[PDB]
């Protein structure tokens, strides 16, 4: 289970992925 | 039952901060972590995973619970003959604190209320402790030794 | 499963000693306790009752495992201009140990082999560590301050 | 169960008692 600190900026961009992934899997 | 270290700077502890942490199991997910004012080393924040807050070393201050320690590196001359210490604060002010009497190796002078917010009464801060480090000369010529023998007591 | 503290002086630890302990239950009986050279705090000697060896405080030396620490209280004058320390030994000799360079607050000087017998190699002793305590003057007249400003570096 | 340190001298005298008691009870 890989954990690592993010910046404010890194974290936004990464939500836009789990979001723009839960978009495809919400289809 | 898994722990990961959450390193927090003295400044983060003074003002509070939010920390964002990335995971994978295999979905990448974000745990957010409010860190309220004055939280101590060891503080556990659990997530159904246990973040345990660690103090990041700082080169100006050493944390002592809610108190903050400030090494004042002064000369032996300053310590015997008087000096002014420009105490830095955690919010970047400096406080001149004048010493007229002989300063002794490892002497402390409490600067009241310039410490960390006490977690549960965060309007009430701990203290900034000046801790003196008296720096001796590497060497003293025979010229100086002879004068020093005459003016310093036995 | 009963513990009682067995206080042993530094001198007893240096040379070994026998300790006699009285009991009642209701017959008064004697437990004898050889204490061999260099045995450490915590050492348990059990008796079908658990004597746990404690170091009796000493006012000259502080025990540090098999090492022995000696506070040398000297003046600032001695520390800057030179001095001779008459180190006491655990068997009551004194060793002059001359210091020519500036002695610094909390400086240590190892006096090799003047410590406690190491328990399992008791022919091999630990060390005596001189630990300097530099005593500052309470006060310095304006006369002295002005000279001190001229001969001590900035 | 009362325990207390003895001197060399105290300890001798006290054995002469547990002895001069195991004398009477050996009768």
């Amino acid at each position: 289970p890989q954990i690592k600190e993010l910046t404010d900026e890194e974290a936004e961009r990464l939500q836009l992925e789990i979001d723009q992934k839960k978009d495809a899997e919400n289809h | 039952p898994v722990t990961h270290d959450l390193r927090v700077s003295l400044e983060e502890i003074y003002s509070g901060c939010t920390k964002k942490m990335k995971i994978s199991h295999n979905e990448d997910k974000i745990l957010t972590i409010e860190v309220k004012k004055g939280w101590k080393e060891g503080t556990k924040i659990t997530f159904p995973i246990v973040f345990v807050l660690k103090d990041k070393p700082h080169n100006i201050f050493k944390r002592d619970g809610s108190d903050v320690i400030y090494p004042a590196r002064i000369s032996l001359r300053e310590a015997l003959c008087g000096c002014t210490v420009n105490v830095p604060t955690l919010d970047g002010r400096t406080i001149p604190v004048v010493f007229k009497d002989v300063i002794r190796p490892g002497m402390r002078r409490k600067v009241p209320g310039e410490g960390l917010p006490l977690p549960k009464t965060p309007e009430k801060r701990g203290d900034l402790i000046i801790e003196f480090e008296v720096i001796f000369p590497e060497r003293i010529p025979q010229t100086s030794r002879t004068v020093l023998e005459q003016v310093l007591p036995i």
